[PDB]
């Protein structure tokens, strides 16, 4: 997961 | 927005496409490529291909359950197009690259046009 | 093989799947959750999650239009879910957390309920 | 376009  | 993002989610979604069309599930039309047969999902041909991408939205066609593409396209070549469809990979050589890039031209696939226009000039 | 990959062609399948979900072409079943209905491609569902897997590859329900969800699902928590299938990006916040990883952990989706665990651990 |  990450911040787009 | 404040999303947070699954990287690999894309990926997993058509590796999953590519086992229902594998397996025959769910697959809703044969695309008929002279003495050749193709099952596949109308939705993903439609993410593809400009081509499929009109045929499905025409208010007739996108209820057939049989498409027959134009005598002069390569069944190889079409067999290649629709493994990178749901795959992301495409199988270009030096012997299918005419046909290939000739059968993306008629689907409308710019990006494989792209590569195809590119591995050529340089073999020029 | 010696094929050659398009990065983005996976997110660019996504990208119009979501597209055609927008503007309801080739949607093929409603998912009802209790007082809301939300119209979906069944392939998208099943590369997505284990329960939508399992419902349609069983040889009844696979021809159903419609899909009743256990009354406990927060219809909220499903769109949240059902937005992220169709472009990999989660709206996890701290008011629709719980409800989320619910849905999550009934619809059979391991990452999202991975990341709903870790985010509620950080917060105790 | 990439060597996957
Ligand atoms: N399905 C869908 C779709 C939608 Cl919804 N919007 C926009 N394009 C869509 N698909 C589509 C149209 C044109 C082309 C491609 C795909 C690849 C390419 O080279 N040309
Ligand atoms: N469609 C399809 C499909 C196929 Cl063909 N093979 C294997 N899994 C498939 N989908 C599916 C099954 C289990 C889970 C998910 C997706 C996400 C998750 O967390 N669990
Ligand atoms: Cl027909
Ligand atoms: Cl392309
Ligand atoms: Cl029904
Ligand atoms: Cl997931």
């Amino acid at each position: 997961w990450v911040i787009p | 927005d404040s999303c947070i993002q699954f990287t690999r989610h894309a990926s997993d979604v058509l590796l999953n496409l590519n086992r229902l069309r594998s397996r025959d599930i769910l697959t809703d039309v044969v695309i008929v490529v002279s003495r050749e047969q193709f099952r596949a999902h109308k939705t993903v041909l439609m993410a593809c291909s400009g081509l499929f991408y009109s045929i499905f939205t025409d208010q007739l066609k996108c209820n057939l359950s049989v498409i027959n593409l134009d005598p002069e396209i390569n069944p190889e070549g079409f067999c290649i197009l629709l493994d990178f469809m749901y795959t992301s990979r495409l199988n270009l050589r030096e012997g299918n690259i005419m046909a290939v890039m000739a059968t993306a031209m008629y689907l409308q696939m710019e990006h494989v046009v792209d590569t195809c226009r590119k591995f050529i000039k340089a073999s020029e």
